[PDB]
């Protein structure tokens, strides 16, 4: 058994789990040299049809390096590792588990922001929307969209609002449910 | 003979014209009972049907015909086939195969649950129960219990609306339901045929695990292939479009007689060609024609429930009764108990293995809101006198059971259950959603985003 | 037996699953016929249908099946119906009651015609006939008369289009399909009674002449009496409308089945209720419930038909047959004589009583291109054998007459009748017709125009 | 039996035709004396409903006269007598008979003709057009039907190319069967 443990205490998997991941991680080497890198994601077959699959490479990167070993994807991915109640409602001192209900959003900000300046603006959302949206609709449609989200977003009043506020609008929206994957044993 | 022609036969038009006579009634009370102006949402459509079939045998009582029966022919080539094909037609292919395990353990494992349960248990009381309930034995006994857990869930939904039933709710009661009359009469075969082997030792046991998943799968396998000839032969009938609707009620008979042929689960095999044909159709058929093949469906699943209700109301007023007190309480009781405990624990089980729980509210409309009807009694009715002596017994318990399951515990779980979108939130859905995916691809576990992918390579290929 | 539940038990299903073979086969090759680029108005449907039928009868006699048969219930309560009913249900009123006179002469009296001088020309052939044709009698004989003279002129439509099928002869052969089809059953009951009197005298001929428009009235009575009913109860059907078409059906089918209750005129009972309702329907009944109803009766129709022909098929190649070169030969020298000549003196006799007369064309069609079967065929497969010695002649004969007239007399029909809008046109036409009409009512001569006012009256009261 | 033949010479119909209109006479009489008049014709049930129902009771009367005999009725309604081939074809010499191919058109002009000026002209077009559709619809609408159907008529210049064009374009128009009644003996 190899060293899993301090992972298991940093990301809060099982053993089971990080066992799965890491025989995934292994198939998705093709080379033990590139453990991880933007290449490697890309030729996943189906996320580079995604949308968003370009944000979604980077979006685990935690700085301009272009390696990911298999302990940062944990890091990563443990963002969506569903809430356990009287697991996160045993102990309460500070907020070590990164799946709690304000990093799982600080992730969605991280993809939105062009970069880690907090920064969604009408640009940022103009992107990520012509992003999801086909090329064919109008930009007067997309700048309807996204300035009337802005607006009602923003009460900051610079029309960024950018985090405070997304917490408010998203609480309406259950993040527990909805971004969150079982990853099975 | 004067006047030559002119007579009064009426033995030449009795069984069409009094079906005719029946379908009416039931037509009639139909346009009688959404004029009311508040009574389609307090009560079910099944409690329609049984005051109507009991109106119709009262009828058939007073004047002093003969009772007619269904001929264990009739039912199960007749009068199936139309409730299944209409069930398992509509079903919604997304929302099915999303969430298809929950389906699947709670129809399959959930009726083999109450199936044998009630016959464990109904055997224990007859073991102890008075001297005109024993020797009814364990296999005709768990065969009652596998005709009595043949349970409707979905009429409960015309109780409630849009609120209180989501999209998870709505499907797994409509599968439940489905794949539940699916299973049990394969049960209702396998029994059947067990209660005259005279010893069933556990290879025979293991033999009928065996042909148990043979049947089924043999049907499916069925279904899909007439599907699969059903959908192929839908890119042709452009030309002629009023034998649209008539190639997928053809092809979709001839998957259930295909089935039934080979003793395989016929139910199955309709559901598979349904459910195979559906998306393949409507794209290469019109309009006028899908709306057609929706009213057929419609209308004749409702005239054969109608026919089985009228069926249950003249063998209820004007049949043979062997009332006991024992069985028919104990079947009471020990129905509800064994429909709650499996909904409990199969929800406990299930909850723990998928990301969208399963509330005490949708918990409490599956276990207390499965409600009997129109192939519990027919399959209960259908059992012989030769073999089964005490199959009036097993029809008055049927019979309790429906009326108190769709008079009891569907007209007072309405009022039983309600006491116990921003610009932004649809953006952040689509995003969190297209996020959500594009992990669960990173991660790569197998669930069931991969393998609808792999479906819709697959359906684009063959296109 | 080792896995319990599997068979290969076929005899469970034969009827259902080789009738849904054969419908299957029927569609098959209806998709596999208007796919030809040029067939469909070039030979008739009929021709389509006895082809199916021979080629599912070859199959039935190859295997070694024993061959099904009508069993003179089913067709009379569950196959003659659906044909009746999808015929005059879409009966054009309008057209049917301007020109009601002419298409009541040509389909009653004309049938009458070509029943009476076939009965009498094959009587006159049989008493100088060879020894096994004489015997045959008057009634047996003029009974096959009126069996070979149920006509279906509606079917060289499918031939024509637009151009040389006027909205005159258009509605003309469609009521003379019906009516005809009415009557002759009409006639064959009578006939099929009075051949076992053993003594028909005068009064009993008077009895007879009575009973023939009692029994179609009474049918008519019935007809309008659950017309209205329908009418009436189509007017609650808006809260539930998938019971739309079935009320349409259901109360067709009733008035069907107390019309033969009483036999009274089931098929004239079913078109006079289909006609009533209709005008009170579509109104009162949505788009798409009508637009199933139109679905409904065509499909069912189209089963029906399909079936019939099936049967025919196999009593053609897998019967017993007494082929008469005398008689076969007359039979079908004397349908075309007697066809010819009805609808050229009926003609003859009813130009000179209207308006717009009957061109050559119009008459050619009538008079060649009445075309037999599904009906002819039928009637004349059910006659007794203990009644009506002679009926496997009759059958010959029929089935001879509807392979004559159905593939010589309708795929020569097309290539044998060929051979043989301004502002001011718009503005001028519609002044002259109210000239007309104002004329008309000024004479006073209580045509028709009279009689739709006041029935229009009459409705604007009952509304 | 009255004086029946000379009316049997000047219309053409038979003799029980005769007979069965002056008996529909006789019944619309409503009294001798008002043999026939403008009221008379009025309180028919339903002409009255027709568009063109006032046109038809002056189109009979000959002249300002507000009363009509038996004769002069047969004399106006025989135009409608159907013309019948063999006996407008077995003598040829003037046009006695008034149910000629001309006569009927010349029925219809004189309906349309406000005076007996025989000039159909955009007021008349309108004005009967207006009657035949209803009052709702745009004079506009009308307007551009009765002017385009002047238009296509007018072959004469003035827009009226009233009568001897009328027959042409009528001509296409089958009159003997549109414009002919089958008096019931």
């Amino acid at each position: 058994d190899e060293e899993l443990e301090e992972i298991k205490k940093e990301t809060g998997f099982s053993h089971s789990q990080i066992t799965r991941l890491y025989s995934r991680f292994t198939s998705l080497d093709k080379g033990e040299n590139g453990t991880l890198s933007r290449e490697d994601f890309q030729r996943i077959p189906e996320l580079a049809i995604n949308p968003l699959g370009d944000r979604i490479i980077n979006a685990f990167f935690p700085e301009g390096e272009d390696q990911v070993n298999f302990r940062g994807f944990m890091r990563t991915l443990a963002h969506f590792r569903p809430i356990e109640d009287n697991e996160k409602s045993k102990d309460v001192n500070g907020p070590e588990p990164l799946n709690s209900r304000s990093n799982k959003l600080h992730f969605a900000f991280r993809l939105y922001d062009l970069d880690k300046d907090e920064k969604i603006s009408r640009d940022e959302l103009l992107q990520v929307l012509r992003m999801m949206v086909g090329v064919n609709i109008s930009d007067e449609q997309l700048g309807s969209i996204a300035d009337r989200t802005i607006q009602e977003a923003d009460q900051d009043g610079d029309s960024a609002a950018s985090f405070t506020e997304f917490v408010k609008v998203l609480e309406k929206v259950d993040v527990e449910q909805k971004m969150s994957i079982r990853f099975l044993h | 003979k004067a006047f030559p022609v002119l007579g009064i036969d009426y033995t030449h038009v009795r069984t069409p014209f009094e079906i005719s006579l029946w379908i009416l009634l039931a037509c009639l009370m139909k346009i009688g009972f959404h004029v009311i102006p508040t009574i389609s949402s307090i009560v079910p459509e099944s409690c329609l049907l049984i005051v109507v079939g009991l109106l119709v045998g009262g009828l058939i009582k007073g004047v002093g015909e003969t009772p007619p029966f269904l001929q264990s022919d009739v039912f199960f080539l007749f009068l199936l086939p139309p409730i299944i094909l209409d069930a398992g037609y509509f079903l919604p292919l997304r929302q099915f195969t999303e969430n298809l395990g929950t389906i699947l353990i709670f129809a399959v494992v959930g009726t083999l649950w109450n199936a044998f349960f009630l016959g464990g248990l109904m055997y224990a009381v007859c073991l102890v129960g008075g001297e005109q309930i024993n020797n009814i034995g364990l296999l005709d006994n768990l065969l009652f219990g596998s005709i009595i857990s043949a349970v409707d869930p979905v009429a409960v939904l015309a109780v409630f609306e849009e609120i209180h039933i989501n999209e998870l709710l709505h499907i797994l009661v409509f599968g439940e339901s489905l794949l539940n009359d699916a299973v049990t009469v394969v049960l209702y075969h396998l029994f059947e045929e067990f209660a005259n082997y005279e010893h069933v030792g556990i290879v025979d046991i293991f033999l009928g695990f065996l042909s148990f998943f043979v049947v089924a799968l043999g049907g499916v396998l069925v279904g899909v292939v007439y599907g699969v000839i059903a959908a192929f032969t839908s890119r042709f009938t452009s030309h002629i479009r009023v034998i649209e609707p008539l190639f997928v009620f053809l092809y979709s008979y001839m998957a259930y007689l295909s089935a039934e042929l080979f003793h395989l689960s016929g139910i199955m095999a309709l559901i598979a060609s349904g459910v195979v044909m559906r998306p393949y159709v409507e794209a290469n058929i019109s309009h006028k024609s899908h709306t057609t093949i929706k009213y057929f469906l419609k209308m004749w699943s409702s005239v054969s429930e109608t026919l089985i209700f009228i069926f249950l109301g003249v063998s209820t007023v004007a049949g043979s009764h062997h009332w006991n007190w024992t069985f028919v309480i104990s079947t009471l009781l020990f129905c509800l108990i064994a429909r709650v405990l499996g909904v409990l624990g199969l929800t406990w089980f299930i909850n723990k293995f998928r990301i969208v729980k399963l509330t005490p509210k949708d918990q409490f409309i599956i276990a207390y809101g499965g409600l009997r009807g129109a192939i519990a009694f027919s399959l209960g009715y259908l059992l012989d006198k030769k073999h089964f002596p005490m199959c009036d017994l097993f029809l008055t318990a049927i019979i309790t059971v429906i009326f108190f399951t769709v008079f009891v515990q569907g007209m007072t779980i309405r009022p039983l259950v309600d006491l116990l979108r921003s610009i932004n939130e649809e953006i952040h859905t689509q995003f969190l959603d297209h996020l959500l995916t594009g992990i669960e691809d990173i991660c790569g576990h197998y669930g069931h985003h991969h393998w609808k992918d792999k479906l819709n390579r697959f359906n684009k290929k063959y296109v």
